[PDB]
Protein backbone atom coordinates (compact mmCIF):
# COMPACT_ATOMS: atom_id res chain seq x y z
CA UNK A 1 0.00 0.00 0.00
CA UNK A 2 1.40 3.54 -1.07
CA UNK A 3 0.71 6.18 1.52
CA UNK A 4 -0.78 10.04 1.58
CA UNK A 5 2.20 12.26 0.89
CA UNK A 6 2.03 15.69 -0.36
CA UNK A 7 3.31 16.35 -3.54
CA UNK A 8 1.97 13.07 -5.34
CA UNK A 9 -1.31 11.72 -5.99
CA UNK A 10 -2.43 8.13 -4.89
CA UNK A 11 -5.55 6.46 -6.52
CA UNK A 12 -7.59 3.60 -5.62
CA UNK A 13 -10.42 2.25 -8.33
CA UNK A 14 -11.50 -1.29 -8.50
CA UNK A 15 -9.85 -4.17 -10.24
CA UNK A 16 -12.35 -4.76 -13.07
CA UNK A 17 -11.82 -1.45 -14.59
CA UNK A 18 -9.14 -0.40 -16.22
CA UNK A 19 -6.41 0.55 -13.88
CA UNK A 20 -3.38 0.33 -16.09
CA UNK A 21 -4.86 2.60 -18.21
CA UNK A 22 -5.65 4.98 -15.80
CA UNK A 23 -2.20 4.76 -14.65
CA UNK A 24 -1.24 5.91 -17.99
CA UNK A 25 -2.93 9.24 -17.45
CA UNK A 26 -1.40 9.73 -14.42
CA UNK A 27 2.18 8.65 -16.04
CA UNK A 28 1.60 11.96 -18.96
CA UNK A 29 0.47 14.18 -15.81
CA UNK A 30 3.95 13.04 -14.17
CA UNK A 31 5.49 14.16 -17.43
CA UNK A 32 3.55 17.41 -17.55
CA UNK A 33 4.08 18.32 -13.93
CA UNK A 34 6.78 16.49 -12.03
CA UNK A 35 3.84 15.32 -10.07
CA UNK A 36 3.66 11.42 -9.55
CA UNK A 37 0.82 9.12 -9.92
CA UNK A 38 -0.09 5.89 -7.92
CA UNK A 39 -3.00 3.90 -8.94
CA UNK A 40 -3.69 0.84 -6.83
CA UNK A 41 -6.72 -1.04 -6.51
CA UNK A 42 -7.42 -2.79 -3.62
CA UNK A 43 -10.44 -5.25 -2.22
CA UNK A 44 -13.32 -4.12 -0.73
CA UNK A 45 -11.94 -0.35 -1.34
CA UNK A 46 -15.09 0.74 -0.99
CA UNK A 47 -15.79 -0.96 2.38
CA UNK A 48 -11.98 -0.07 3.50
CA UNK A 49 -12.18 3.68 2.29
CA UNK A 50 -13.90 5.67 5.54
CA UNK A 51 -11.97 3.80 7.91
CA UNK A 52 -8.59 4.58 6.50
CA UNK A 53 -9.73 8.29 5.54
CA UNK A 54 -11.04 8.54 8.93
CA UNK A 55 -7.65 8.64 10.72
CA UNK A 56 -6.26 10.54 7.74
CA UNK A 57 -4.74 8.11 4.90
CA UNK A 58 -6.25 6.93 2.45
CA UNK A 59 -6.10 7.77 -1.58
CA UNK A 60 -5.90 11.21 -2.38
CA UNK A 61 -8.50 10.29 -5.06
CA UNK A 62 -11.63 7.35 -4.80
CA UNK A 63 -13.18 6.16 -7.78
CA UNK A 64 -16.47 3.63 -7.13
CA UNK A 65 -19.81 3.86 -8.37
CA UNK A 66 -21.90 7.19 -7.42
CA UNK A 67 -23.96 5.43 -4.55
CA UNK A 68 -21.24 4.68 -2.05
CA UNK A 69 -20.46 8.52 -1.67
CA UNK A 70 -22.99 9.77 0.20
CA UNK A 71 -22.00 7.99 2.82
CA UNK A 72 -18.67 9.57 2.49
CA UNK A 73 -19.80 12.71 2.26
CA UNK A 74 -22.14 12.53 5.38
CA UNK A 75 -19.23 11.40 7.56
CA UNK A 76 -17.04 14.48 6.28
CA UNK A 77 -14.80 12.47 4.51
CA UNK A 78 -14.92 13.99 1.06
CA UNK A 79 -13.88 17.57 -0.47
CA UNK A 80 -16.37 19.60 -2.27
CA UNK A 81 -15.68 19.83 -5.65
CA UNK A 82 -15.77 23.30 -7.62
CA UNK A 83 -15.77 22.89 -11.30
CA UNK A 84 -16.60 25.80 -13.40
CA UNK A 85 -19.71 26.45 -15.21
CA UNK A 86 -18.07 26.03 -18.68
CA UNK A 87 -16.70 22.84 -17.74
CA UNK A 88 -19.47 21.20 -16.14
CA UNK A 89 -21.23 21.69 -19.28
CA UNK A 90 -18.99 19.51 -20.66
CA UNK A 91 -20.71 16.42 -18.86
CA UNK A 92 -24.24 15.60 -18.85
CA UNK A 93 -26.58 17.14 -16.38
CA UNK A 94 -27.73 13.68 -14.90
CA UNK A 95 -24.33 12.49 -14.03
CA UNK A 96 -23.92 16.09 -12.27
CA UNK A 97 -27.15 15.02 -10.17
CA UNK A 98 -25.40 11.78 -9.25
CA UNK A 99 -22.85 13.39 -7.43
CA UNK A 100 -24.61 16.00 -6.00
CA UNK A 101 -25.43 15.22 -1.84
CA UNK A 102 -26.78 17.64 0.32
CA UNK A 103 -26.57 20.97 -2.13
CA UNK A 104 -22.65 20.03 -2.90
CA UNK A 105 -20.58 18.10 -5.94
CA UNK A 106 -18.74 15.44 -3.75
CA UNK A 107 -16.96 13.87 -7.18
CA UNK A 108 -16.38 13.63 -10.55
CA UNK A 109 -18.49 11.57 -12.89
CA UNK A 110 -16.66 9.39 -15.24
CA UNK A 111 -18.91 6.56 -16.49
CA UNK A 112 -22.55 5.67 -17.04
CA UNK A 113 -22.83 2.04 -15.58
CA UNK A 114 -25.86 -0.34 -17.25
CA UNK A 115 -25.92 -4.06 -17.29
CA UNK A 116 -26.98 -5.25 -20.54
CA UNK A 117 -27.78 -9.00 -21.90
CA UNK A 118 -24.55 -10.28 -23.79
CA UNK A 119 -25.76 -13.89 -26.23
CA UNK A 120 -23.19 -15.62 -28.38
CA UNK A 121 -25.09 -15.09 -31.92
CA UNK A 122 -23.32 -18.82 -32.90
CA UNK A 123 -25.39 -20.74 -30.38
CA UNK A 124 -28.17 -18.03 -30.33
CA UNK A 125 -28.80 -15.85 -33.55
CA UNK A 126 -32.17 -14.33 -31.41
CA UNK A 127 -31.35 -13.78 -28.32
CA UNK A 128 -34.74 -14.10 -26.09
CA UNK A 129 -37.11 -10.95 -25.76
CA UNK A 130 -38.26 -12.07 -22.45
CA UNK A 131 -37.16 -13.90 -19.31
CA UNK A 132 -40.04 -16.38 -19.37
CA UNK A 133 -38.74 -18.21 -22.67
CA UNK A 134 -35.28 -18.75 -20.67
CA UNK A 135 -36.71 -21.67 -19.43
CA UNK A 136 -37.46 -23.12 -22.65
CA UNK A 137 -34.68 -22.11 -24.24
CA UNK A 138 -32.43 -23.94 -21.92
CA UNK A 139 -33.76 -27.10 -22.05
CA UNK A 140 -33.10 -26.78 -26.26
CA UNK A 141 -29.60 -26.21 -25.35
CA UNK A 142 -28.93 -28.94 -22.99
CA UNK A 143 -29.62 -31.36 -25.63
CA UNK A 144 -26.75 -29.87 -27.38
CA UNK A 145 -24.60 -30.15 -24.03
CA UNK A 146 -24.89 -26.41 -23.23
CA UNK A 147 -27.10 -24.06 -21.06
CA UNK A 148 -28.73 -20.79 -21.82
CA UNK A 149 -27.60 -18.20 -19.31
CA UNK A 150 -24.85 -18.00 -16.75
CA UNK A 151 -24.25 -14.59 -14.48
CA UNK A 152 -22.91 -13.76 -11.13
CA UNK A 153 -25.54 -15.01 -8.49
CA UNK A 154 -23.49 -13.26 -5.15
CA UNK A 155 -23.68 -10.04 -6.09
CA UNK A 156 -27.09 -8.38 -6.44
CA UNK A 157 -26.31 -5.50 -8.45
CA UNK A 158 -26.83 -7.85 -11.14
CA UNK A 159 -30.21 -9.87 -10.21
CA UNK A 160 -31.76 -6.36 -9.18
CA UNK A 161 -32.65 -5.53 -12.80
CA UNK A 162 -34.99 -8.58 -12.47
CA UNK A 163 -35.72 -8.02 -8.93
CA UNK A 164 -37.13 -4.54 -9.80
CA UNK A 165 -38.67 -5.19 -12.99
CA UNK A 166 -42.13 -5.37 -11.95
CA UNK A 167 -41.85 -3.19 -8.88
CA UNK A 168 -38.37 -3.61 -7.11
CA UNK A 169 -36.68 -0.34 -5.63
CA UNK A 170 -34.49 0.81 -3.15
CA UNK A 171 -36.17 3.85 -1.34
CA UNK A 172 -39.08 6.11 -1.68
CA UNK A 173 -38.80 9.25 -2.91
CA UNK A 174 -40.93 11.90 -1.90
CA UNK A 175 -41.58 15.73 -0.91
CA UNK A 176 -38.10 16.23 -2.22
CA UNK A 177 -36.36 13.38 0.21
CA UNK A 178 -36.15 10.14 0.53
CA UNK A 179 -37.76 7.71 2.85
CA UNK A 180 -36.08 4.74 4.33
CA UNK A 181 -38.52 3.58 6.78
CA UNK A 182 -38.77 0.62 4.22
CA UNK A 183 -36.78 -1.03 1.68
CA UNK A 184 -38.69 -1.22 -1.49
CA UNK A 185 -38.94 -5.14 -1.76
CA UNK A 186 -41.97 -5.29 -0.20
CA UNK A 187 -43.97 -5.78 -2.96
CA UNK A 188 -45.45 -8.59 -5.12
CA UNK A 189 -43.23 -7.15 -8.02
CA UNK A 190 -40.11 -7.98 -5.92
CA UNK A 191 -41.14 -10.92 -4.93
CA UNK A 192 -42.60 -12.37 -8.01
CA UNK A 193 -39.11 -11.21 -9.43
CA UNK A 194 -36.86 -13.03 -7.30
CA UNK A 195 -39.41 -16.24 -7.41
CA UNK A 196 -38.60 -16.40 -10.82
CA UNK A 197 -34.55 -16.76 -10.09
CA UNK A 198 -35.45 -19.16 -7.44
CA UNK A 199 -37.36 -21.03 -9.96
CA UNK A 200 -35.07 -21.44 -12.96
CA UNK A 201 -32.42 -22.14 -10.08
CA UNK A 202 -35.30 -24.91 -8.59
CA UNK A 203 -35.31 -26.40 -12.34
CA UNK A 204 -31.60 -26.37 -13.00
CA UNK A 205 -31.34 -23.46 -15.35
CA UNK A 206 -29.14 -22.17 -13.49
CA UNK A 207 -26.83 -23.20 -10.22
CA UNK A 208 -27.16 -21.02 -7.13
CA UNK A 209 -22.97 -20.68 -6.40
CA UNK A 210 -22.61 -19.31 -9.84
CA UNK A 211 -20.07 -16.03 -8.84
CA UNK A 212 -18.54 -13.56 -11.33
CA UNK A 213 -16.14 -15.83 -12.63
CA UNK A 214 -17.41 -18.95 -13.49
CA UNK A 215 -20.39 -17.15 -15.32
CA UNK A 216 -16.84 -15.49 -17.42
CA UNK A 217 -15.09 -18.50 -18.04
CA UNK A 218 -18.34 -20.36 -19.06
CA UNK A 219 -19.73 -17.76 -21.53
CA UNK A 220 -16.09 -16.72 -22.87
CA UNK A 221 -15.60 -20.89 -23.55
CA UNK A 222 -18.99 -20.87 -25.51
CA UNK A 223 -20.69 -23.33 -23.29
CA UNK A 224 -23.51 -21.20 -21.76
CA UNK A 225 -25.68 -18.99 -24.51
CA UNK A 226 -26.12 -15.18 -22.28
CA UNK A 227 -24.45 -14.10 -19.42
CA UNK A 228 -25.47 -10.99 -18.11
CA UNK A 229 -22.54 -8.22 -17.27
CA UNK A 230 -21.35 -4.69 -17.71
CA UNK A 231 -18.75 -3.21 -20.31
CA UNK A 232 -15.76 -3.78 -18.07
CA UNK A 233 -16.49 -7.40 -19.06
CA UNK A 234 -16.22 -6.95 -22.94
CA UNK A 235 -12.43 -7.10 -23.35
CA UNK A 236 -12.25 -10.54 -22.32
CA UNK A 237 -14.89 -12.09 -24.24
CA UNK A 238 -12.99 -10.45 -27.47
CA UNK A 239 -10.14 -12.21 -26.46
CA UNK A 240 -12.09 -15.19 -26.36
CA UNK A 241 -13.32 -14.58 -30.18
CA UNK A 242 -16.81 -15.56 -29.11
CA UNK A 243 -19.04 -13.65 -31.82
CA UNK A 244 -21.23 -11.84 -29.03
CA UNK A 245 -23.81 -9.18 -28.91
CA UNK A 246 -24.95 -6.58 -26.34
CA UNK A 247 -28.40 -5.89 -26.08
CA UNK A 248 -31.67 -4.57 -24.41
CA UNK A 249 -32.12 -7.38 -21.23
CA UNK A 250 -34.86 -9.31 -21.31
CA UNK A 251 -38.37 -8.29 -19.95
CA UNK A 252 -40.19 -9.65 -17.30
CA UNK A 253 -44.23 -9.71 -17.18
CA UNK A 254 -43.60 -7.08 -20.57
CA UNK A 255 -41.97 -4.86 -18.31
CA UNK A 256 -38.10 -4.17 -18.49
CA UNK A 257 -35.52 -5.27 -16.46
CA UNK A 258 -34.25 -2.19 -14.63
CA UNK A 259 -30.85 -2.39 -13.53
CA UNK A 260 -29.78 -0.02 -10.61
CA UNK A 261 -27.47 2.10 -12.88
CA UNK A 262 -24.11 3.53 -11.43
CA UNK A 263 -22.40 6.70 -12.20
CA UNK A 264 -18.66 5.28 -11.69
CA UNK A 265 -16.97 8.71 -10.09
CA UNK A 266 -14.32 10.08 -8.75
CA UNK A 267 -14.19 11.13 -5.28
CA UNK A 268 -11.43 13.55 -3.45
CA UNK A 269 -9.87 12.69 0.22
CA UNK A 270 -10.81 15.42 2.67
CA UNK A 271 -7.74 14.51 4.25
CA UNK A 272 -5.61 15.03 1.04
CA UNK A 273 -3.09 17.49 1.11
CA UNK A 274 -3.20 17.41 -2.92
CA UNK A 275 -6.72 18.81 -3.60
CA UNK A 276 -5.53 21.22 -5.87
CA UNK A 277 -3.18 18.67 -7.48
CA UNK A 278 -6.13 16.20 -7.81
CA UNK A 279 -8.52 18.50 -8.99
CA UNK A 280 -6.02 19.43 -12.11
CA UNK A 281 -5.26 15.61 -12.40
CA UNK A 282 -9.11 14.87 -13.22
CA UNK A 283 -10.11 17.97 -14.79
CA UNK A 284 -7.30 18.53 -17.55
CA UNK A 285 -6.20 14.94 -17.66
CA UNK A 286 -8.31 12.11 -17.11
CA UNK A 287 -11.88 13.85 -18.21
CA UNK A 288 -10.91 14.68 -21.96
CA UNK A 289 -10.84 12.67 -24.74
CA UNK A 290 -7.48 11.64 -24.85
CA UNK A 291 -7.81 10.68 -20.85
CA UNK A 292 -10.91 8.63 -21.22
CA UNK A 293 -9.74 7.31 -24.13
CA UNK A 294 -6.50 5.94 -22.53
CA UNK A 295 -8.53 4.16 -20.09
CA UNK A 296 -11.22 2.88 -22.08
CA UNK A 297 -7.94 1.22 -24.50
CA UNK A 298 -7.40 -0.91 -20.88
CA UNK A 299 -10.48 -1.98 -20.14
CA UNK A 300 -14.04 -0.70 -21.93
CA UNK A 301 -15.62 2.20 -19.51
CA UNK A 302 -19.28 1.63 -21.21
CA UNK A 303 -20.75 5.19 -21.89
CA UNK A 304 -19.26 8.04 -20.37
CA UNK A 305 -20.29 11.12 -18.78
CA UNK A 306 -18.24 13.68 -21.21
CA UNK A 307 -20.52 14.41 -23.78
CA UNK A 308 -17.87 14.89 -26.72
CA UNK A 309 -16.36 10.84 -26.80
CA UNK A 310 -19.94 9.67 -25.53
CA UNK A 311 -21.04 10.93 -28.66
CA UNK A 312 -17.44 9.11 -30.59
CA UNK A 313 -18.23 5.70 -28.41
CA UNK A 314 -22.31 5.73 -28.99
CA UNK A 315 -21.42 4.76 -32.67
CA UNK A 316 -20.65 1.34 -31.59
CA UNK A 317 -23.80 -0.31 -31.28
CA UNK A 318 -22.72 -2.27 -27.59
CA UNK A 319 -22.73 1.15 -26.15
CA UNK A 320 -26.19 2.14 -27.53
CA UNK A 321 -27.52 -1.16 -26.06
CA UNK A 322 -25.54 0.21 -22.44
CA UNK A 323 -27.61 3.48 -22.39
CA UNK A 324 -30.92 1.56 -23.43
CA UNK A 325 -30.46 -0.38 -20.62
CA UNK A 326 -29.36 2.64 -18.33
CA UNK A 327 -32.66 4.48 -19.33
CA UNK A 328 -34.48 1.41 -18.57
CA UNK A 329 -33.46 1.55 -15.26
CA UNK A 330 -33.02 3.82 -12.44
CA UNK A 331 -29.99 6.01 -11.35
CA UNK A 332 -28.84 4.83 -7.86
CA UNK A 333 -29.65 6.57 -4.88
CA UNK A 334 -27.01 7.92 -3.71
CA UNK A 335 -27.86 8.48 -0.14
CA UNK A 336 -25.28 6.47 3.15
CA UNK A 337 -28.21 3.81 3.55
CA UNK A 338 -27.21 2.33 -0.22
CA UNK A 339 -24.74 0.28 1.52
CA UNK A 340 -27.26 -0.98 4.22
CA UNK A 341 -29.61 -1.82 1.28
CA UNK A 342 -27.15 -3.56 -0.78
CA UNK A 343 -26.20 -5.53 2.04
CA UNK A 344 -29.78 -6.74 2.74
CA UNK A 345 -30.30 -7.74 -0.91
CA UNK A 346 -26.74 -9.61 -0.87
CA UNK A 347 -28.37 -11.68 2.01
CA UNK A 348 -32.08 -12.18 0.75
CA UNK A 349 -31.02 -13.71 -2.56
CA UNK A 350 -28.33 -15.69 -1.77
CA UNK A 351 -30.47 -17.06 1.01
CA UNK A 352 -33.27 -17.27 -1.17
CA UNK A 353 -31.35 -18.66 -4.07
CA UNK A 354 -29.42 -22.04 -2.23
CA UNK A 355 -32.62 -22.70 -0.20
CA UNK A 356 -31.62 -20.94 3.17
CA UNK A 357 -34.97 -19.38 3.26
CA UNK A 358 -38.13 -19.15 1.40
CA UNK A 359 -38.35 -16.29 -0.78
CA UNK A 360 -41.10 -14.28 1.53
CA UNK A 361 -38.78 -15.15 4.68
CA UNK A 362 -35.76 -13.75 2.62
CA UNK A 363 -37.42 -10.61 1.41
CA UNK A 364 -38.86 -10.09 5.17
CA UNK A 365 -35.28 -10.03 6.76
CA UNK A 366 -34.12 -7.36 3.74
CA UNK A 367 -36.57 -5.00 5.93
CA UNK A 368 -34.47 -5.41 9.35
CA UNK A 369 -31.30 -6.83 7.80
CA UNK A 370 -31.07 -2.98 6.35
CA UNK A 371 -32.15 -1.77 9.51
CA UNK A 372 -28.90 -3.71 11.60
CA UNK A 373 -26.43 -1.66 9.57
CA UNK A 374 -27.52 1.53 10.24
CA UNK A 375 -25.18 2.54 13.35
CA UNK A 376 -22.02 1.11 10.86
CA UNK A 377 -22.43 3.95 8.94
CA UNK A 378 -21.52 6.23 11.96
CA UNK A 379 -17.99 6.52 10.97
CA UNK A 380 -16.00 9.89 12.43
CA UNK A 381 -13.04 11.28 11.56
CA UNK A 382 -10.82 13.85 13.96
CA UNK A 383 -8.99 15.80 11.58
CA UNK A 384 -11.28 18.23 10.69
CA UNK A 385 -12.39 19.41 14.18
CA UNK A 386 -7.90 19.38 14.71
CA UNK A 387 -7.17 21.61 12.38
CA UNK A 388 -10.23 23.97 13.28
CA UNK A 389 -8.63 23.87 16.90
CA UNK A 390 -4.87 24.84 15.72
CA UNK A 391 -6.63 27.66 13.48
CA UNK A 392 -8.87 28.97 15.36
CA UNK A 393 -5.90 29.28 18.57
CA UNK A 394 -3.68 30.71 16.09
CA UNK A 395 -6.23 32.95 15.02
CA UNK A 396 -6.94 34.36 18.73
CA UNK A 397 -3.31 35.41 19.22
CA UNK A 398 -3.11 37.43 15.88
CA UNK A 399 -6.17 39.22 15.56
CA UNK A 400 -5.53 42.61 17.08
CA UNK A 401 -7.36 43.65 20.10
CA UNK A 402 -11.24 44.32 19.98
CA UNK A 403 -12.06 48.29 18.99
CA UNK A 404 -15.56 48.41 19.56
CA UNK A 405 -17.02 50.05 22.28
CA UNK A 406 -18.93 48.74 25.59
CA UNK A 407 -18.85 44.99 27.35
CA UNK A 408 -17.72 42.23 24.98
CA UNK A 409 -17.47 38.35 24.79
CA UNK A 410 -13.56 37.26 24.17
CA UNK A 411 -12.49 34.99 21.16
CA UNK A 412 -12.96 31.19 22.44
CA UNK A 413 -12.37 27.88 21.18
CA UNK A 414 -15.39 26.31 22.35
CA UNK A 415 -13.99 22.32 21.59
CA UNK A 416 -15.94 22.30 17.93
CA UNK A 417 -15.84 25.65 16.32
CA UNK A 418 -14.24 28.96 16.51
CA UNK A 419 -16.02 32.10 17.93
CA UNK A 420 -15.00 35.77 17.89
CA UNK A 421 -15.30 38.30 20.22
CA UNK A 422 -18.76 39.34 20.23
CA UNK A 423 -20.76 42.24 21.56
CA UNK A 424 -23.24 42.10 24.48
CA UNK A 425 -26.36 40.60 23.83
CA UNK A 426 -25.49 39.15 20.59
CA UNK A 427 -26.77 36.09 19.41
CA UNK A 428 -23.86 34.81 17.22
CA UNK A 429 -24.34 31.90 14.46
CA UNK A 430 -22.29 29.49 12.06
CA UNK A 431 -22.85 26.81 10.08
CA UNK A 432 -22.66 23.55 12.23
CA UNK A 433 -19.84 21.37 11.81
CA UNK A 434 -19.46 18.44 9.43
CA UNK A 435 -17.65 16.35 12.08
CA UNK A 436 -20.18 13.83 12.56
CA UNK A 437 -23.44 12.38 10.26
CA UNK A 438 -26.15 12.77 12.12
CA UNK A 439 -25.14 16.60 11.75
CA UNK A 440 -26.84 18.88 9.23
CA UNK A 441 -23.95 21.21 7.94
CA UNK A 442 -26.77 23.52 6.72
CA UNK A 443 -28.31 24.16 10.03
CA UNK A 444 -27.17 26.86 12.32
CA UNK A 445 -24.80 26.53 15.55
CA UNK A 446 -25.72 29.77 18.31
CA UNK A 447 -23.49 31.26 20.98
CA UNK A 448 -25.46 33.99 23.16
CA UNK A 449 -23.32 36.77 24.58
CA UNK A 450 -24.58 37.89 27.53
CA UNK A 451 -25.73 41.58 28.79
CA UNK A 452 -22.32 41.61 30.33
CA UNK A 453 -19.33 40.54 28.09
CA UNK A 454 -19.78 36.78 29.06
CA UNK A 455 -20.46 33.48 27.13
CA UNK A 456 -23.73 31.90 28.02
CA UNK A 457 -23.40 28.90 30.14
CA UNK A 458 -25.68 26.23 29.82
CA UNK A 459 -27.79 26.07 33.65
CA UNK A 460 -27.28 22.06 33.99
CA UNK A 461 -23.69 22.50 34.87
CA UNK A 462 -23.14 26.43 34.53
CA UNK A 463 -20.17 25.40 32.00
CA UNK A 464 -19.90 27.62 28.37
CA UNK A 465 -21.74 26.30 25.99
CA UNK A 466 -22.42 26.67 22.55
CA UNK A 467 -25.44 25.41 21.13
CA UNK A 468 -25.25 22.81 18.86
CA UNK A 469 -29.18 21.41 19.02
CA UNK A 470 -30.11 22.45 15.88
CA UNK A 471 -27.71 20.61 13.94
CA UNK A 472 -29.33 17.30 14.34
CA UNK A 473 -32.76 18.06 16.04
CA UNK A 474 -35.47 15.39 14.23
CA UNK B 1 -37.69 8.39 8.39
CA UNK B 2 -35.49 10.41 6.55
CA UNK B 3 -31.88 9.41 6.24
CA UNK B 4 -30.12 10.98 9.41
CA UNK B 5 -32.66 9.49 11.75
CA UNK B 6 -31.02 6.15 11.69
CA UNK B 7 -27.67 7.03 12.92
CA UNK B 8 -26.89 7.15 16.53
CA UNK B 9 -27.74 10.10 17.97
CA UNK B 10 -24.85 12.42 18.87
CA UNK B 11 -24.56 14.58 22.49
CA UNK B 12 -25.56 18.25 22.41
CA UNK B 13 -26.70 18.74 25.69
CA UNK B 14 -24.72 20.05 28.54
CA UNK B 15 -21.26 18.22 29.05
CA UNK B 16 -20.60 18.85 25.11
CA UNK B 17 -18.71 21.75 23.20
O1 LIG C 1 -23.63 -5.93 -5.74
C1 LIG C 1 -23.81 -4.69 -4.97
C2 LIG C 1 -22.80 -3.58 -5.35
O2 LIG C 1 -23.32 -3.11 -6.64
C3 LIG C 1 -22.66 -1.98 -7.21
O3 LIG C 1 -21.32 -2.36 -7.44
C4 LIG C 1 -20.96 -2.69 -8.73
C5 LIG C 1 -20.19 -1.44 -9.30
O4 LIG C 1 -21.11 -0.36 -9.40
C6 LIG C 1 -19.62 -1.72 -10.66
O5 LIG C 1 -18.67 -0.65 -10.89
C7 LIG C 1 -18.97 -3.11 -10.83
O6 LIG C 1 -17.73 -3.01 -10.35
O7 LIG C 1 -19.56 -4.17 -10.03
C8 LIG C 1 -20.03 -3.89 -8.70
C9 LIG C 1 -20.81 -5.17 -8.33
O8 LIG C 1 -19.86 -6.19 -8.08
C10 LIG C 1 -22.70 -0.83 -6.19
O9 LIG C 1 -21.99 0.29 -6.78
C11 LIG C 1 -22.00 -1.28 -4.92
O10 LIG C 1 -22.01 -0.22 -3.94
C12 LIG C 1 -22.75 -2.46 -4.34
O11 LIG C 1 -22.11 -2.85 -3.11
C1 LIG D 1 -11.08 38.73 28.06
O1 LIG D 1 -9.94 39.07 27.28
C2 LIG D 1 -9.20 40.20 27.78
C3 LIG D 1 -8.09 40.48 26.78
O2 LIG D 1 -7.49 39.27 26.31
C4 LIG D 1 -8.69 39.85 29.19
O3 LIG D 1 -8.00 40.97 29.73
C5 LIG D 1 -9.87 39.49 30.09
O4 LIG D 1 -9.43 39.11 31.39
C6 LIG D 1 -10.72 38.37 29.50
N1 LIG D 1 -11.89 38.13 30.33
C7 LIG D 1 -12.38 36.94 30.72
C8 LIG D 1 -13.65 36.98 31.52
O5 LIG D 1 -11.82 35.88 30.46
C1 LIG E 1 -30.78 25.99 21.80
O1 LIG E 1 -31.35 26.38 20.56
C2 LIG E 1 -32.67 25.85 20.31
C3 LIG E 1 -33.06 26.32 18.92
O2 LIG E 1 -33.07 27.76 18.84
C4 LIG E 1 -33.64 26.33 21.40
O3 LIG E 1 -34.88 25.67 21.20
C5 LIG E 1 -33.09 25.99 22.79
O4 LIG E 1 -33.89 26.59 23.80
C6 LIG E 1 -31.65 26.46 22.97
N1 LIG E 1 -31.09 25.98 24.22
C7 LIG E 1 -30.47 26.77 25.11
C8 LIG E 1 -30.24 26.19 26.47
O5 LIG E 1 -30.09 27.91 24.82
Amino acid sequence: MAKIEEGKLVIWINGDKGYNGLAEVGKKFEKDTGIKVTVEHPDKLEEKFPQVAATGDGPDIIFWAHDRFGGYAQSGLLAEITPDKAFQDKLYPFTWDAVRYNGKLIAYPIAVEALSLIYNKDLLPNPPKTWEEIPALDKELKAKGKSALMFNLQEPYFTWPLIAADGGYAFKYENGKYDIKDVGVDNAGAKAGLTFLVDLIKNKHMNADTDYSIAEAAFNKGETAMTINGPWAWSNIDTSKVNYGVTVLPTFKGQPSKPFVGVLSAGINAASPNKELAKEFLENYLLTDEGLEAVNKDKPLGAVALKSYEEELAKDPRIAATMENAQKGEIMPNIPQMSAFWYAVRTAVINAASGRQTVDEALKDAQTNAAAEFPFLYVVGRKKMMDAQYKCYDRMQQLPAYQGEGPYCNRTWDGWLCWDDTPAGVLSYQFCPDYFPDFDPSEKVTKYCDEKGVWFKHPENNRTWSNYTMCNAF
Amino acid sequence: LHKLQTYPRTNTGSGTP
